[PDB]
RNA sequence: CUCCGAACGGUAAGAGCCUAGCAUGUAGA
């Protein structure tokens, strides 16, 4: 019952850590700023 | 003799008892006849794969309880 | 864009200026592929060049529903709202037949029930052929009379559903 | 003898099919076919050996 | 075929012109028909004439529901068109009425954890 | 103890072995459709295997998800509300 | 022996490009 819950609040922490890492790394941020 | 479920979310969940080796088209009937609209308008799709009105029923592959996403043309 | 007619349109009384035809199926006519290539504007003149290049008369072919030239031409003079002298004269044309087809069946849709049978009755002695295309893709040719006696007497001759327009006996009893 | 007994034992086994067929997704579904129960693991399934009338 | 469509152009011409005149008798026709069918009721004759034929759109030819096979509603939309897809007697097993419901042990109406209702028409 | 263990009704050393079962699973395994039936629901149709031979190796809990996969996730079973993956 | 149910628990999150039905009605010089 509550597994379910733990497991999806535990996939919402990975997926923002990876859109976090994305965007810190971003071609709009890091390459962007790589190519100026 | 075969059970489906013209399904929406959208207020519209209606069931339609229809033959094994019939139609679609005689299905279109049955489904407009039950809940509130006429033959030409409706749409049946399961994830965007059309049913069209020529293929027969136990062609497709459709049995007891499978539900299908109803839409209007 | 295609929300407004130009600025300003006298609203008919039906439903509104452009949503006399279903909601669903205006929304299909947008995205098209015709209308990609003339909704750059087309006001009175350009009209009659993309009527006399269009030899079907017919609503939706297809499981998806795919409006034909006809139809979508019909929507497309339906938001440019030309005056009624211009589709007078649409209707007095006899040398091209679709765009007198198209002239007709705007009348039907904006028009007053009197102007209706005044403008469509003599509309009712061509004994000639018209191409439809049915809603299985396969085309049809079929007689005008049988086109306008769908349009004046029954309902949704096409896929666009007609405003109710009274029986002959009431206006009989009434006027002309 | 005791038909309680058996009442209770059918629905114990319809309450602990809740979970099994649950656990999975959280819909209840309307049939969900029992053999994914009754097998044994000697093939790869539970070994749900019951007592309660289950229908195929 | 200049000569053959000046010649159908009257066919449908007096087909159309056909239905007009037909639709306006009708309401006379049918007010008449009441009238005929008021002197019929009235000194035509006592239980000794019908003139008739019970006609009904769609025969609605039922079965049995075996013991508790779920009452199917056709939907009453549509049914002056007389289609043929309706005449099918709908009096069959859908989904799980296939089975007798009467081996099982006491009874079992809906195992859905929701069994709000409680009727079987015993009384 | 502090596990409640069934053993009240004999010794399994002194008194044995109070049942007996491998005549219920000889009955399922035929009441299920024999082996070729009761197993066709698996995706071994498929898995590069002729035939029945032994191979047995959230270890549990997903090789159940998945060997009853197509025999779960179904169309008749749920709602008809099918979704389609990125790929 | 006719009593027929619906929603949520459901569709990963993503960076580049693009298009749009809607909304204010005024203070003041």
């Amino acid at each position: 019952e509550a597994r379910k819950r733990e497991l999806k609040k535990n996939k919402k922490q990975r997926m923002m850590v990876r859109a976090a890492v994305l965007k810190m790394k971003d071609p709009k941020q890091i390459i962007r700023d790589m190519e100026k | 003799m075969i059970e489906v479920v013209c399904n929406d979310r959208l207020g519209k969940k209606v069931r339609v008892k229809c033959n094994t080796d019939d139609t679609i088209g005689d299905l279109k009937k049955l489904i407009a006849a039950q809940t509130g609209t006429r033959w030409n308008k409706i749409v049946l799709k399961k994830w965007y794969t059309i049913f069209k009105d020529h293929v027969s029923l136990g062609d497709y592959e459709i049995h007891d309880g499978m539900n299908l996403e109803l839409y209007y043309q | 864009m295609a929300n407004r007619t130009v600025k300003d349109a006298h609203s008919i009384h039906g439903t509104n200026p452009q949503y006399l035809v279903e909601k669903i199926i205006r929304t299909r006519i947008y995205e098209s592929k015709y209308w990609k290539e003339e909704c750059f504007g087309l006001t009175a003149e350009l009209v009659v060049d993309k009527a006399m290049e269009l030899r079907f008369v017919g609503g939706v072919y297809g499981g998806n529903i795919k409006p034909t030239p006809f139809l979508c031409l019909t929507l497309k003079m339906l938001q440019i709202q030309p005056e009624k002298d211009i589709i007078v004269e649409f209707i007095k044309n006899e040398d091209f037949k679709y765009v007198r087809m198209l002239g007709a069946l705007y009348m039907r849709l904006t028009g007053t029930a009197i102007d209706c049978y005044k403008y469509l009755e003599p509309l009712y002695n061509d004994y000639r052929k018209i191409k439809s295309q049915n809603r299985n893709g396969e085309f049809e040719l079929m007689h005008v009379d049988e086109f306008i006696d769908e349009l004046l007497h029954s309902e949704r001759v096409c896929d666009i559903i007609l405003p109710r327009l009274q029986k002959r006996y009431v206006l009989e009893e009434a006027e002309q | 003898n005791t038909q309680e007994l058996l009442d209770l034992l059918v629905k114990c086994e319809n309450k602990i099919q809740t979970r099994i067929k649950i656990g999975l997704n959280s819909k209840m579904p309307s049939r969900f076919p029992p053999v994914v129960f009754y097998t044994p693991k000697e093939l790869g399934g539970l070994g749900m050996l019951s007592m309660g009338h289950v229908l195929i | 075929n200049d000569e053959e469509e000046y010649e159908a152009w009257k066919v449908r011409e007096l087909k159309r012109i056909k239905r007009d005149r037909e639709d306006r008798e009708a309401l006379e026709k049918e007010k008449a028909e009441i009238e005929r069918m008021r002197n019929l009721t009235e000194e035509e004759r006592r239980a000794e004439l019908r003139a008739n034929g019970k006609v009904i759109t769609n025969k609605a030819v039922k079965g049995k529901y075996k013991f508790l096979q779920k009452y199917y509603h056709r939907g009453a939309f549509f049914m002056d068109e007389d289609e043929e897809v309706y005449k099918r007697d709908f009096s069959a097993p859908t989904l799980e009425d296939h089975f007798n419901k009467t081996i099982l042990p006491k009874v079992m109406q809906v195992k859905n954890f929701g069994r709000s209702g409680r009727t079987k028409y015993t009384h | 103890v502090l596990k409640q263990n069934p053993f009240w009704w004999t010794h399994q050393r002194h008194d044995g072995k109070l049942w007996n079962l491998n005549n219920y699973r000889t009955d399922m395994i035929q009441a299920l459709g024999g082996v070729e039936g009761i197993l066709e629901h698996t995706l071994f149709k498929g898995t590069y295997f002729p035939t029945w031979e032994g191979l047995f190796w959230q270890i549990p809990n997903r090789r159940f998800t998945l060997w009853w996969s197509p025999t779960i996730n179904r169309a008749n079973v749920y709602v008809g509300f099918q979704v389609q993956l990125d790929l």
